[PDB]
RNA sequence: GGCCAGGUAGCUCAGUCGGUAUGAGCGUCCGCCUGAAAAGCGGAAGGUCGGCGGUUCGAUCCCGCCCCUGG
């Protein structure tokens, strides 16, 4: 939680267990995990309370760039679970009315 | 008989329908159904809406 | 609005003027003014104090400093030797001012017992009040401090206040702008009680003051409707003298403030008479007055030092400097009395009632002249309030009324204000009543309120008072008979009502669906017309769908909630939701209700005259510029349709549910329905079905769409129906069921067809080719195992064959079940099961 | 129309004026348990702190506008 070396690990960490969800049920547990409280990228930003003040402009900063990394994947991954339930509830759950 | 620019019709407060001046509205009562029923039937009336 | 505060000590004393020793109990009165038609809101008695509350002197101030606020160890004389040291928080009195003291023993509105304290390192020998508790006002921020001369102290405290009085608070509808004042109301209770009434307004009460000239020169412009405008000058005021109590405390038990002698004493005779009254400081009136409409962007600062924009149809009083007066809503503050004012300039004019109502309401002024003004005032009354005021204003600050006068009247001057007189019958009253009320009582009656009556054989002729404008017609006439002579002797007979035709088909119809809904399990509700925020966004419709053409309502009571429904499933869902939210998982709603589905914009229709009949074109013009609003059933579901019990963990809700909810209402119209497969938001597109009475489309069912679901915080499997009811129509069917004596043949056969086509589809086919031996058909299995090919469905309905004339053989009914096949097979594509 | 106080989880409400609301009670889910339950005990999920912008490396918190309340 402090050099991008811990948060380029924690984002690709975040980011493979993205893509590797197929359903949004999946998902729910990835973003717990990887963006919820209990997640490495955000105890990263509650640790930059406990950050001498003139270093939290700095490490806030990368603790932001990091953290959008890997929402940006995850809305991306969200709206493309979406799109394929979207497109496959016409087939996939229709019946006889 | 509602006389108009009068309290005892402006302060009959009334969701008025947009835009403004429109002379349509949501009906602050039924009455207006007693005016359609004396235009639309024939005398004797007895009638509840 | 229409509030109308007064005390009854007041009201008395106008009545008992031709009334010596006239005098009620407050709840007689109250009961008298609801039996003629005034609304008693509330009825509030003064105190009541007991013990000693004495008017006191501060003779001297000591402030106690050191503490959290600042505090007073006063000195305060009660009339006798011995000095009463108190201590009190309030700042707003003086060394010398009149105050009210409550001594040890005494006792205060609420139980509150007033003893000897020990506060702020002093001994406090009472306290000094405030009007709140004392329940004289409102006014709980200072102290009461009585004017100078109003009592000596020693003076009964309950008795200089008047704490026995009792003010009554009225509710005065906008046809009688004359109950707006202690004149009215004396009148309408000099009618009551049959007593003789002396007017305030008139000459022998306010004695006309001399006219030797023009009081300032006036220019009218005669198209801003003002009715009369007359002026006349106090000079040589004491800008020291105060109101005495008797005035202050009047206008306070009324609702206002006093400030200065010429402010008050236009609020005290405007209360009195019901004239509204305005005091100019002259000396700032730079040249002549003038009266008429604002021109174009034209602005000015009224009283309370607010900038107005003002409109061509408002009224001003200008001079040659600056604006004066914005007419009859609020005067200027350049011509302002101020406190150094010694030369005032009184005000006395009748304002047009529309003109004021608008300008009053488009500015946001609902002033005490305002609200007056345009509950029309008396136009008869103008000098006489004007020369009340100029007498009572020299009286009380040391002024001297100048012998000048304006009064402009109109050009003719009109001198006399009667209105139209009024042909009525004179048993009219009595017919309408259903009374035969006694000989005389219409024009007697019809005299109390102050009009004239002539007796022309059995027709009257009726001059109402110049004001009461309300008395137009006839019926203005007859209810103040019957008003007067009390509506409780008004018998109880029931009317001739004709054969009537009872409930119409639709209206039956709209019952019969209410109870079957009911009875399968469904809770109705009443939905709401306004939609909520963004939910055709949330539903996925596409920004052309009909759904979204809602007509807006202007002022919504939430500024996010302004469109009408055009469905009634955002109602439902949104009761749903509030089910569901608080423990009630497995709920069942409906509701029948009008939409609202605007075809245009929305588009108005000009004020058709209303002294007439509109045509039957001009009805039709009404009609189309409506909105299209048909009668809507629908329905929602979540949770367990069935319940768990004994017998089982019960059923979940499933789109066959809605689809039966379909058929209940199906069966109470009376009607057949075909359910279609569909594609419409906000439903689920593979669970839609799209229901057809004959060939036209009435609405759809089935489960919701799980987006729509999940963006609107619905329960998961929630399922919806909507129909047009408007589009079923209503069926009178006359069945001729021929039982058939004979025998029946039951057979049952498997059809393999297709996944896509329906199974209505196959019994439809198997139906047309059976023929009319077939009494019976149902499915009652659909298998798709292994031994059935891919996209394939095997179905077996049970047949049921009967002749209307014979037994039937195995081949007789063999036979049309091969026919039956052969058409499946020729429609649906089905193969028999092999 | 005023300066204030508010809008916080599915329900009813606490609490924070810059980097975790360790939020509570009840509601939801899992485990032990029961034939199946509940309680009990042990674990969890869920708020984008009213909306739209701005300031800032970063806003439930600061600034603006607006929606809906109490006084
Ligand atoms: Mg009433
Ligand atoms: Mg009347
Ligand atoms: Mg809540
Ligand atoms: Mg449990």
């Amino acid at each position: 939680m402090l050099s991008p070396e811990a948060l380029t690990t924690a984002v690709d960490a975040a980011q493979q267990a993205i893509a590797l969800a197929d359903t949004l049920d999946v998902l729910a547990r990835v973003k717990t995990e990887h963006l919820g409280d209990r997640s490495p990228l955000a105890l990263a930003r509650q640790a930059l309370a406990v950050l001498p003040k003139e270093q939290r402009a700095e490490a806030g900063k990368r603790v932001n760039a990091a953290r959008n990394a890997a929402q940006r994947s995850y809305d991306e991954r969200l709206a493309t679970l979406r799109a394929e339930r979207d497109a496959a509830v016409l087939v996939a759950e229709g019946i006889d009315v | 008989n509602f006389p108009a620019d009068h309290p005892a019709r402006g302060e009959q407060d009334t969701f008025y329908i947009a835009p403004e001046d429109s002379r349509q509205l949501l009906r602050t009562h039924t009455s207006p159904v007693q005016i359609r029923t004396l235009l639309a039937r024939e005398l004797p009336v007895y009638i509840i809406s | 609005s229409n509030a109308m505060r007064l005390p009854y000590s007041w009201l008395r004393e106008v009545v008992a003027v031709g009334a010596s020793g006239w005098d009620v109990t407050p709840g007689e009165l109250e009961q008298t003014l609801l039996r003629i038609g005034h609304e008693v809101e509330e009825v509030i008695p003064l105190g009541p104090v007991d013990g000693p509350v004495t008017v006191g002197r501060v003779a001297d101030i000591e402030e106690l400093t050191g503490y959290k606020k600042p505090i007073r160890a006063c000195a305060v004389d009660i009339g006798d030797r011995q000095y009463r040291e108190i201590i009190c928080g309030a700042t707003n009195f003086a060394v010398g001012d009149l105050v009210v003291v409550a001594l040890p023993g005494a006792t205060l509105p609420g139980g509150f017992t007033i003893s000897a304290r020990k506060a702020y390192g002093r001994n406090s020998d009472g306290m000094i009040c405030s009007a709140a508790e004392l329940n004289l006002g409102a006014d709980h921020s200072g102290i009461l401090v009585l004017p100078p001369g109003a009592a000596e102290p020693g003076a009964d405290g309950a008795g200089v206040l008047g704490l026995d009085d009792v003010v009554f608070h009225l509710a005065i509808t906008p046809d009688r702008g004359y109950c707006m004042s202690v004149r009215g109301l004396a009148r309408e209770l000099a009618c009551a009680y049959d007593l003789d009434f002396v007017d305030p307004a008139s000459n022998s009460r306010v004695p006309p003051l001399p006219i030797e000239g023009p009081a300032w020169p006036l220019t009218v412009q005669p198209e801003t409707g003002v009715r009369r405008f007359a002026l006349r000058p106090v000079i040589g005021i004491d800008p020291a003298a105060v109101s005495p109590w008797w005035l202050q405390r009047r206008l306070l038990l009324c609702g206002i403030r006093a400030t200065c002698p010429a402010v008050d004493v236009t609020n005290y005779v405007m209360l009195e008479l019901g004239h509204p009254m305005h005091a100019h400081d002259r000396n700032r009136i730079s040249g002549t007055l003038g009266v008429r409409f604002a021109r174009s962007g034209e602005t000015a600062v009224t009283l309370d030092g607010i900038e107005r924009k003002l409109d061509t149809a408002d009224v001003l009083i200008v001079d040659d400097a600056a604006t004066a007066a914005i007419g009859g809503v609020m005067g200027a503050a350049s011509t302002e009395v101020r406190a150094d004012s010694t030369d005032v300039l009184l005000e006395a004019a009748i304002w047009d009632p529309a003109a004021v109502s608008r300008t009053q309401r488009r500015l946001h002024l609902p002033s005490e002249a305002a609200r007056r003004y345009e509950r029309t005032v008396d136009p008869a009354i103008s000098v006489a309030a004007l020369d009340r005021c100029a007498r009572l204003l020299a009286d009380i600050a040391g002024g001297e009324v100048s012998p000048t006068l304006t009064d402009w009247r109109g050009d003719p001057p009109c001198d006399d204000w009667s209105p139209p007189p009024i042909r009525m019958g004179v048993d009219v009253p009595d017919r309408i009543a259903g009374v035969a009320y006694p000989q005389g009582t219409t024009a007697r009656r019809l005299a109390q309120i102050g009009a004239v009556v002539t007796h022309d054989g059995d027709t009257l002729t009726v001059t109402p008072p110049s004001w009461r404008p309300d008395l137009r017609q006839p019926a203005d006439l007859v209810e103040e008979v019957l008003r007067l002579e009390g509506l409780e002797v008004i018998p109880s007979v029931l009317p001739p009502a004709p054969a009537g035709r009872g409930l119409t088909a639709g209206q039956q119809r709209r019952r019969t669906i209410g109870r079957s809904l009911a009875l399968s399990g469904y809770v109705e509700i009443l939905p709401t017309p306004f939609l909520p925020a963004g939910v055709f966004d949330l539903w996925g419709l596409e920004a052309d769908d009909s759904r979204r053409m809602t007509t807006r309502v202007l002022n919504p009571l939430e500024a996010d909630r302004p469109q009408l429904a055009t469905t009634l499933l955002p109602a439902l869902l949104e009761a749903l939701v509030r089910n569901v939210s608080r423990g009630l998982v497995d709920v069942a709603l409906f509701a029948i209700a009008q939409v609202v589905q605007p075809t245009e914009q929305t588009r108005g229709v000009g004020l058709i005259p209303v002294d007439r009949r509109p045509t039957d074109d001009e009805i039709a013009m009404l009609d189309a510029s409506l909105p299209r609003q048909p009668q809507h059933v629908a329905a929602v579901l979540a949770g367990l349709r069935e319940p768990r019990g004994p017998w089982g963990p019960g059923r979940p809700v499933e789109a066959a549910d809605a689809f039966e909810a379909v058929r209940i209402i199906a069966r109470a119209s009376r009607v057949d329905v075909t359910l279609r497969p569909a594609q419409y938001l906000p439903w689920h597109p593979g669970r839609c079905a799209q229901v057809f009475v004959g060939e036209s489309s009435v609405g759809h069912a089935g489960q919701l769409h799980p987006a729509v679901i999940e963006r609107s915080g619905l329960p998961k499997g929630t399922c919806a129906v909507e129909l047009n009811l408007d589009a079923i129509p209503c069926s009178a069917p006359l069945p001729a069921p021929r039982v058939s004596p004979y025998p029946a043949v039951f057979q049952d056969v498997s059809l393999v067809v297709a996944a896509d086509i329906p199974a209505q589809a196959v019994a439809d086919a198997v139906r047309a080719g059976a023929g009319d031996l077939l009494e019976d058909i149902a499915l009652f299995d659909v298998f798709t195992g292994p031994q059935i090919g891919e996209h394939r469905k095997s179905l077996t309905f049970a047949l049921r064959f009967r002749a209307p004339d014979r037994t039937l053989t195995e081949d007789d009914a063999s036979a049309a079940r091969d026919a039956a096949v052969q058409s499946a097979a020729e429609r649906v594509g089905a193969v028999l099961r092999g």
